[PDB]
RNA sequence: GUAAGGCGGGGGAGCACUACAAGGGGUGGAGCGUGCGGUUUAAUUGGAUUCAACGCCGGGAACCUCACCGGGGGCGACGGCAGGAUGAAGGCCAGGCUGAAGGUCUUGCCGGACGCGCCGAGAGGAGGUGCAUGGCCGCCGUCAGCUCGGCGUCCACUUAAGUGUGGUAACGAGCGAGACCCGCGCCCCCAGUUGCCAGUCCCUCCCGCUCGGGAGGGAGGCACUCUGGGGGGACUGCCGGCGAUAAGCCGGAGGAAGGGGCGGGCGACGGUAGGUCAGUAUGCCCCGAAACCCCCGGGCUACACGCGCGCUACAAUGGGCGGGACAAUGGGUGCCGACCCCGAAAGGGGGAGGUAAUCCCCUAAACCCGCCCUCAGUUCGGAUCGCGGGCUGCAACUCGCCCGCGUGAAGCUGGAAUCCCUAGUACCCGCGCGUCAUCAUCGCGCGGCGAAUACGUCCCUGCUCCUU
RNA sequence: GUCGGGCUCAUAACCCGA
């Protein structure tokens, strides 16, 4: 039981979904139940700034954009799939976060 | 550089030192002598000079 | 002593408390969710920080 | 929140990559990557010659290690040096080989000329030098070099080019070198073939 | 049996549901009959207006509508209410009047605002600010 | 006021719930297809003919007038006299406000006279349009200024801009307000009366087209 | 008519109130700063006018400190005030008290106007630059 | 240790050489208290081990200040014939008054030797 | 027993205006002062002032003197803590501006920096000086 | 007042800024009644409007060879 | 102006004189038979392609090819 | 204090009388002497004299009565500059 | 009938009436003498003004649930004439509503909620509801409408 | 001299709301907010002057910022000289000079090797030069051009386009245009928490006393909305008419959408001695015990005047009072603060839940209903000044912001001139971020309500191609 | 004729007000 809840976010989108996916796979291989992914809002930062370096000419400006992915996932806990969950090799621009519930 | 170091009140038969210690740090360093209080010279004290 | 007059001020607010990481200027200054950088500084190395330009 | 933690962690290799530029301009700095493994990261440094970065010994990566671990985060290092993929698809490195040639003397076509023939021998598609300082003269001019295809606008002259940017200080001033690439496997969206059988 | 269908114009979209009744409409609780600014109570009353007095007394209609304006919601309501009054009768002598009096009544509305640019940027698009030679 | 006018729940398809255009008669031939009298219960299209060519044809004529009076005056022009600059206390988006006095014009009006409202503003509106004008023309090099004809679509719209126009100078610093101003002047270019604004444009826009045919 | 009265306190009675008593009676400014302690400058200038009002300190005062608020220790004496560049004497009489220090030493020069020069107009500028 | 003109006792050649000869091997291994007025407190306080007291210093005021001392302490100390060969011993070039030190390592048997020589021989 | 012009307090004010409305000729009240002391005065504040007979002229008048000591609060009075007394006071025409000017005359003779403005004749509460508080006439290079 | 006329054909833009329009009506009561003249209209024109004029004998100038 | 592009008249034509009986005048069978003989991989593109196709099939088999 | 061209050396200060054309001005100097002054090249390009206006000027001692050459200009700003320190006296101006 | 099957203003009009038999509802005595927000200009005008308030308020909690007095005060706000600079929104004083809700409290109308605000109680949507139906009856027999629910 | 092709008041063709024509709103006249020229000052620090200088240098400067004016005090890696363990460089209790200071001096102690009293060099420089440079940026111009292995790049027609189709001493290419990338509007599949509540079921409460109707909780479910990964859909494809029958252009059906579907990103070879050395980098020339570094107090906020961009009004197409309605973008740990109590208001004292679809900012204004005002310098307008209460800060006088009562200026529709806009656009109304300890009449974005006119010309002001 | 503002890249000529 107990449902650890596990949470990823990133920045390159097609480097979540396949770990994910292995996640999925992890579930189906074992006897377990399991939430798919639920995405949550994606948090875009952006920032305007002028684009000269001194005041003169007409004023033009920049639109700069930084955009972040997050998905959701709920699985039972079971030691044939903790275990198999914790060597999963995440790729360097992927947080994951797991917590018991 | 000129020369200053003398009248410790010290005598050919016996030497007794006419400034006292610092008790802050240990024995060696002396005191001053201004006539009111005893200062330091590195230290801090004001202790009214006996 | 001869070391207290070369010696600045530690302001906590106003201009002279924020300078930019690269370049160390006062003045325009971006503050937004943490980054510290002047605004000339910014636009030439937003792209390897891994801001793009969409829209 | 999280973005916080999300470019907080895009500075620290910003500035790390910016000292190591001038500290390893010769023996032909390429770039680094940062792995954060538990008790410690893992820093590579892909020269160009790692007898100039790792020292007599190993006496150079020591101070290296002790400034990555000090001056910036970095609670436990590990460097260890590599070689360049490809050096001549690198437009960020033959910038600063163009430009270490022109400051020991020699005339800035012969370098320009070598250049391009080295880099489109090694199979690239095509290349753009452009040298702009104050050569023979007291007034600023600019010249252009150029052998190929090359993207300028547009998302594909975006993704597809690499792109880099050098100084070459002299006895009378600057002169500033940009070089652009295109690598052997580009396919612009103009270029269909037929499926047969 | 009951029914829910939709409708959005411009950040308001509404919720109706249908079902055999006794004649009463409701929308976010309020009967119809007590809408103030009479010309959004008109809006949302012409669907019903034009199928009679007839098919009005045998069905029962809620809306739940959120965004947008007072003038935004009633058309949200009235292309919800449109839509749902041509599935349960269910006859297209209905739908043949339903387009002759107002062609959006069944198949919407596309229109949003539009990103405003920089010359005031704080008063739209194409708005700017006052030359001055000299 | 009353409540059975507050709250007013309409079982029919009249124009504004109180009129019928059934015996209504454009007399005019050429003004016959641009002014529209189908049912039409609500005058409000929320602007989606102002995209195709000669689309403002089939827009009932009520609402054509509602949508004219959304102005603050002459602001670029002055009209019998001053400028009427009306800055954030003129109704320029709001629709609700000019519904408002056309529904009470048209009280006012079906009450003084005893007739459809409507048939007193389609011969307002037939009174107030003119049919010779004048312009300029560039042949071989110079220019002169003759006497040309008008379309009848223009007619209208010159027509409805005069009478809103009109009513809109009445009402300015004066004790008489908006909604009764409309009427007056309706009331008095459907009579042919000197003391109208719409129909005296007409006679001076006529007078000095004919001057230089 | 003839007595200086503040709130109803004449000076020698509002003289001996201590420093929480007096600032009901003062506006709003000057009750807030004094609640929120002299700063050290200030704490070095009030060292020096006490001396000076028992018995000691036949020298002239000087201070920097703008922002010292005229209290009625201070009622009698002359001091000087840094205006930019000179100190400025500004004996303190009655009806001062309440007022900051730096309100009786201007800062700025009267200006008395001269005639206008070449750019002053739109006829001016284009037929003098050549 | 005041001027040469000052009749305290004789001296001998040995215990200057094997003394003088004592502190540059003292000096690669130890912590070295140069000049007068500084190492005068360190053995007030007696911490200092193997001092060398010279005759040069004139005039004869401040000159006398550890033989009325010595007689207070245990004093290990010898007498140098010159100043600039004390000098060289340790540390600079000046005119040197008494360089002690304390822990002489390597240099404990010239110690065991000529120091407790002049130790029972006067004081 | 409808009168035109009724005086109350120095000033003779309307009789045909709602009393709340032509209190506020007197000067020294307004609009939100006068309400209040029709309502402590116990009368309504819409009937014409043309109505008020004796007895009521004389309780306003008499309210007019002293408000505090009848019911008014004391955070809306002209001038609160008099300057020769910690007293709270409200004046009205005649004596409100001598106190105005006396209160003047007390800025100028300490020489102070906001009595020198008074003197000049130029902006007291720190307003900028370049373009506009233009009261002069203008002034030529040549033509 | 006036007799009507029906446009029937246009040929093109005249005008010192491009405001008049010239084509070719045909009058249908009065003292005509079917003679087919040239005329110039200022607005928008379709083919089969119905124009009121006051003269009947005008016969606008030609234009520059419809171009 | 939807003037047609040079690339996709210089493809719709080497593959329509290259298979000339494997394109019919209908515009969804082209469409489906435009993208299995090519390594398009946009969408707009082979809708355009598939357009000209079926213009060169409706012209070749009526008469006066131009 | 201040940068200004009084005399320095040999100077003179010049208000012209009369411009007769081709760079010959002439001034009312206060020698009675009549100088007739000439122009160098810098002054020719970048500043603008005319009639009326206080300049400064250096003669040649060959006959000391026609010669001149201005080496810089004033401004307005300088032209009442130069009275309140009592340099220069007006009414040469005048009579 | 509940008091979502009439108009609003027409109910507190009503209950404000009604409101004036409570002896626990009086208004405190600095009312004459204060205006209700930053954001006016003149004191109120009607006499019974408090009573209108406070009307407002009861129907405020029936129909938007526990709620607190830091979001009474979003309600009663609105736009400022602040002389030569543009218009902008401000929200209400606290006293006038602090004492409404206690002096309802003190009546039985509402009642505290421990940590989210103020509720109501079922005497509460008794004496509203009543009131609610006695106006609709006679808002049927002008608009015959209203007879179906 | 401080580093010896284009134009023409010629001809054709073609375009653009920073052009006109047809229209909607104004600016120019009054008061104030702010930038500028000019005068004044100890200083009122500098750059930019037609379009393309003037709410511009992200420039809302109380100290700092800071470059300006008055005063005070510090700094010479390293070589080699005067001097130096008999003790160089350097530190301090108390008190004087002082705005205040072991900064100096009176007073005597301390530390243990170097040493600006000297010479050479060196750090450092918001000091000169943007007409010595690099990088970046505005304008010709999102125009249709610039070239390679005079022509090709020309002519006719066509296109938003050197975009295409035919004829051509031409045939082939490259970069720019297009393709390309991000959003918006319609349909389908996979997902169901922190998002959603329609149908069923339990429990409590209210109304006409309950047959009917309504409101909250918890059990359950992803139906609908939503969130976001992948797919579909539109191609001049189908029908009619011009044009050659070719390029293409006009009209119509079906469609959620139609003819680059709509709105944005991306700016060729070069020129402009255009702006920036005062964002960083940099050559030459100058300061180098000062033009470098710090601290206190003033200044950039002065005021006979001319100009630019705006805010508030000159009232009824309104002012005031009391009631009633409906959003979106974004932000939060040095911070956002629901909820209870104190105050008339600004504000004050406690304080849950939040490192985020979870808790908070966050029940917008214009709009609708009732009553007072009735065409007046007023119940319009709200400058200007008096008294009192507060917030941030080490410090509010010069020189901050907010609240209550009082006072009540010009202004009754604007001469000659002149600006912006083609559809969810312009006008009208409020909101969020940036700067920020405190302070928005500004910049950049958001939604609410919502029109009139024209689908055309080269008349005026400009620009592109062929010809003379 | 005098001061001020308009039009032009800017001055003359031209238009408007005090
Ligand atoms: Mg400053
Ligand atoms: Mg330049
Ligand atoms: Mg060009
Ligand atoms: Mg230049
Ligand atoms: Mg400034
Ligand atoms: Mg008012
Ligand atoms: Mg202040
Ligand atoms: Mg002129
Ligand atoms: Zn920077």
């Amino acid at each position: 039981m107990q449902k650890a809840r596990i949470k990823l976010a990133s920045t390159n989108v097609r480097s979540l979904e396949e770990v994910a996916n292995q996640i999925k796979q992890i579930a189906e291989r074992t006897g377990v139940r399991m939430s798919g992914p639920i995405p949550l809002p994606t948090k875009r930062i952006r920032i305007v700034t002028r684009k000269s370096p001194d005041g003169e000419g007409s004023a033009t400006f920049d639109r700069w954009e930084l955009r972040i992915h997050k998905r959701l996932i709920d699985i039972e806990a079971d030691e044939r799939a903790m275990r198999q969950i914790m060597r999963i090799r995440v790729p360097e621009d992927v947080t994951i976060e797991i917590e018991l519930i | 550089m000129g020369q200053k170091w003398k009248l410790y009140i010290v005598k050919d038969g016996k030497v007794i030192r006419k400034n006292k210690f610092c008790p802050r740090c240990g024995p060696g360093v002396f005191m001053a002598d201004h006539g009111d209080r005893w200062a330091c010279g590195r230290c801090g004290y004001t202790e009214w000079k006996k | 002593a001869k070391a207290d007059y070369n010696k600045r001020k530690p302001r906590k607010f106003g201009k002279g408390a924020r300078r930019c990481i690269r370049c160390g200027q006062y003045g325009p200054i971006i503050r937004i969710h943490g980054l510290m950088l002047c605004r000339h500084c910014f636009r030439e190395v937003a792209p390897k920080l891994g801001f793009r330009k969409y829209e | 929140a999280i973005e916080r933690y999300f470019i907080r962690e895009a500075v620290k290799e910003m500035l790390i990559d910016e000292f190591l530029e001038k500290e390893l301009r010769r023996a032909g700095y390429g770039g680094l990557d940062i792995k954060k493994t538990p008790l410690g990261t893992k820093v590579i440094i892909f020269a160009a010659n790692p007898g100039y970065v790792i020292g007599r010994g190993g006496r150079r990566i020591r101070e290296l290690t002790r400034i990555l671990e000090r001056q910036f985060g970095l609670e436990n290092p590990q460097i260890d040096v590599q070689e360049i993929k490809n050096p001549y698809l690198n437009a960020k490195v033959q910038a600063v080989r163009i430009a270490q040639a022109l400051e020991r003397g020699i005339h800035f076509r012969r370098a320009a000329y070598a250049a391009m023939r080295a880099i489109m021998s090694n199979g690239a598609r095509g290349v753009e030098i452009r040298i702009s300082g104050k050569l023979t003269g007291e007034r600023a001019k600019s010249v252009r070099f150029y052998q190929g295809y090359l993207a300028k606008v547009g998302n594909p002259a975006e993704t597809l080019v690499s792109k880099g940017y050098a100084q070459a200080l002299l006895k009378l001033g600057v002169i500033g070198v940009k070089v652009a690439i295109m690598p052997p496997d580009a396919r612009l969206p103009d270029e269909i073939e037929i499926i047969e059988k | 049996r009951i029914i829910q269908t939709t409708g959005k114009r411009k950040t308001a979209i509404a919720r109706a549901v249908i079902r055999e009744g006794k004649g009463r409409v409701r929308i976010n609780g309020k009967p119809v009959e007590l809408v103030e600014p009479e010309i959004a109570r008109f809006t949302i009353l012409e669907p019903l207006i034009l199928a009679g007095e007839e098919i009005w007394n045998s069905v029962d209609i809620d809306v739940k509508v959120q965004g947008g304006g007072f003038m935004g919601q009633a058309e949200a309501a009235r292309i919800a209410i449109a839509r749902a009054l041509v599935e349960w009768t269910g006859d297209m002598n209905l739908k043949e009047k339903f387009i002759k009096y107002d062609r959006t009544m069944l198949v919407g509305d596309p229109r949003r605002t539009e990103p405003h640019k920089p010359n005031r940027s704080t008063k739209g698009p194409r708005a700017k600010r006052q030359k001055s030679y000299r | 006021k009353p409540l059975s006018e507050r709250f007013f729940i309409p079982h029919e398809i009249k124009v504004m719930g109180r009129w019928s255009t059934e015996d209504v008669e454009v007399r005019d031939p050429s003004l016959k297809p641009y002014i529209n009298l189908e049912p039409r219960l609500l005058p409000h299209t929320h602007g989606r003919h102002a995209k195709k060519h000669f689309g403002k044809a089939n827009v009932h004529i009520v609402e054509r007038l509602i949508n004219k009076i959304m102005r603050s005056g002459g602001s670029h022009y002055k009209v019998a006299g001053h400028f009427m600059r009306r800055e954030h206390r003129s109704l320029n988006s709001k629709k609700v406000k000019a519904y408002e006095v056309v529904k009470e014009a048209f009280k006012i009006i079906e009450k003084r006279t005893g007739k459809n409202p409507i048939q007193v503003l389609v011969w307002a509106i037939e009174n107030a349009a003119p049919r010779e004008d004048t312009t300029s023309v560039m042949f071989g090099g110079i220019r002169y200024h003759v006497a040309v004809d008008i379309s009848p679509m223009r007619r209208l719209d010159v027509a409805l801009r005069n009478i809103a126009l009109g009513a809109s100078a009445k009402c300015y610093r004066t004790k008489m307000s908006f909604a009764e101003a409309l009427a007056e002047e309706i009331i008095l270019a459907a009579n042919k009366d000197p003391k109208s604004y719409a129909y005296s444009k007409k006679l001076e826009i006529e007078r000095i087209a004919e001057s230089s045919r | 008519r003839k007595e200086f009265r503040y709130r109803g306190y004449t000076l020698e009675q509002l003289m001996n109130m201590s420093l929480e008593e007096l600032a009901k009676l003062l506006p709003a400014r000057q009750r807030r700063s004094l609640k929120r302690g002299l700063t050290p400058e200030q704490k070095k200038l009030l060292r020096k006018i006490r001396l000076a009002k028992k018995g000691k300190y036949n020298k002239p005062i000087r201070t920097h400190c703008r922002d010292m608020i005229v209290l009625p220790e201070m009622v009698g004496l002359t001091i000087y005030v840094h205006n930019g560049k000179e100190f400025v004497p500004v004996e303190i009489k009655p009806e001062m008290i309440g007022h900051y220090l730096g309100e009786f030493a201007p800062t700025r020069k009267r200006v008395q106007h001269g005639a206008p020069g070449i750019g002053a107009t739109r006829s001016s500028m284009f037929v003098a630059v050549k | 240790m005041a001027k040469p003109s000052y009749v305290k006792f004789e001296v001998p050649k040995e215990l200057a050489e094997k003394a003088l000869q004592a502190v540059e091997i003292a000096r690669d291994t130890g912590k070295i208290r140069k000049g007068t007025n500084e190492t005068t407190k360190a053995v007030e306080r007696g911490q200092a081990k193997l001092v060398i007291i010279a005759e040069d210093v004139d005039p004869e005021e401040i000159v006398a200040h550890l033989p009325p001392l010595c007689e207070e302490k245990e004093i290990p100390y010898i007498y140098v014939p010159s100043k600039k060969e004390l000098g060289a011993a340790a540390g600079i070039e000046v005119a040197a008054a008494s360089v002690a030190i304390i822990e002489p390592g390597k240099a404990r048997d010239l110690v065991e030797e000529i120091a407790m020589k002049v130790r029972e021989l006067m004081k | 027993d409808f009168r035109h012009i009724v005086r109350v307090a120095g000033v003779d004010l309307d009789g045909n205006k709602q009393l709340r409305w032509a209190l506020t000729a007197i000067k020294g009240v307004g609009i939100n002062f006068a309400t209040m002391v029709c309502r402590v005065a116990g009368l309504d504040p819409f009937m014409k002032a043309g109505y008020l007979t004796d007895e009521q002229v004389k309780k306003i008048e008499e309210i007019l003197q002293d408000p505090v000591a009848h019911g008014i609060p004391r955070w809306a009075v002209n001038r609160p803590k008099d300057y020769e007394t910690g007293r709270d006071l409200h004046l009205i025409t005649a004596k409100l501006d001598m106190a105005i000017r006396e209160d003047i005359m007390r800025l100028r003779r300490i020489r102070a920096y906001r009595g020198i403005r008074h003197e000049l004749g130029l902006p007291v509460r720190g307003q900028r000086t370049r373009s506009n508080f233009r009261r002069g006439q203008t002034v030529g290079v040549s033509r | 007042e006036g007799y009507p006329a029906e446009v029937i054909e246009i040929i093109g833009r005249t005008g010192t800024t491009g405001d008049v329009t010239q084509v070719k009506v045909r009058i249908l009561e009065g003292r005509d009644k079917g003679r087919v003249i040239r005329r110039n209209v200022r607005g928008p024109v379709r083919v089969g409007d119905i124009l009121i004029l006051r003269e009947t004998e005008r016969e606008a100038r030609e234009i520059k060879s419809r171009r | 102006g939807k003037i047609r592009q040079g690339f996709i008249k210089r493809v719709a034509r080497e593959l329509f004189n290259k298979y000339p009986n494997e394109f019919t005048r209908d515009f969804e069978h082209n469409k489906k038979k435009v993208e299995e003989l090519t390594n398009v991989t946009s969408k707009k593109i082979r809708n355009r392609i598939a357009g000209y196709i079926t213009k060169l099939v409706r012209m070749k088999e009526e008469g006066k090819i131009l | 204090v201040i940068r200004v061209p009084l005399p320095e050396g040999n100077q003179l200060f010049g208000v012209v009388e009369q411009a007769l054309g081709a760079g010959w001005m002439d001034v009312r100097c206060e020698d009675g002497k009549i100088r007739r002054c000439r122009i160098p090249g810098k002054l020719r390009r970048r500043v603008w004299i005319r009639v009326g206006d206080l300049v400064i000027v250096q003669p040649w001692p060959v006959q000391s009565d026609k010669r001149g050459d201005i080496v810089y200009r004033y401004t307005q700003t300088q032209v009442d500059w130069l009275l309140r320190k009592g340099k220069i006296t007006q009414e040469f101006l005048t009579g | 009938a509940t008091v979502y099957d009439v108009p609003g203003d027409l109910l507190v009009e009503r209950v404000a009436q009604r409101l004036k038999e409570i002896p626990e509802i009086k208004p405190p005595e600095w009312a004459p003498f204060v205006k209700t927000g930053r954001h006016k200009e003149r004191l109120p005008e009607q006499e019974d003004w408090w009573y209108y308030r406070v009307a407002s308020i009861l129907r405020r909690v029936y129909l938007d649930g526990p709620v607190g007095i830091e979001r009474l005060r979003t309600y009663y706000g609105g736009r400022k004439n602040r002389g030569h600079a543009p218009e902008r929104f401000y929200k209400a004083g606290g006293s006038i509503i602090r004492k409404a809700l206690q002096q309802l409290e003190a009546a039985g109308f509402v009642e505290k909620v421990p940590g989210k605000g103020r509720v109501i109680t079922p005497k509460g949507r008794s004496f509203l509801d009543k009131i609610a139906t006695e106006l609709k009856k006679e808002l049927e027999e002008i608009i015959p409408e209203l007879k179906k629910y």
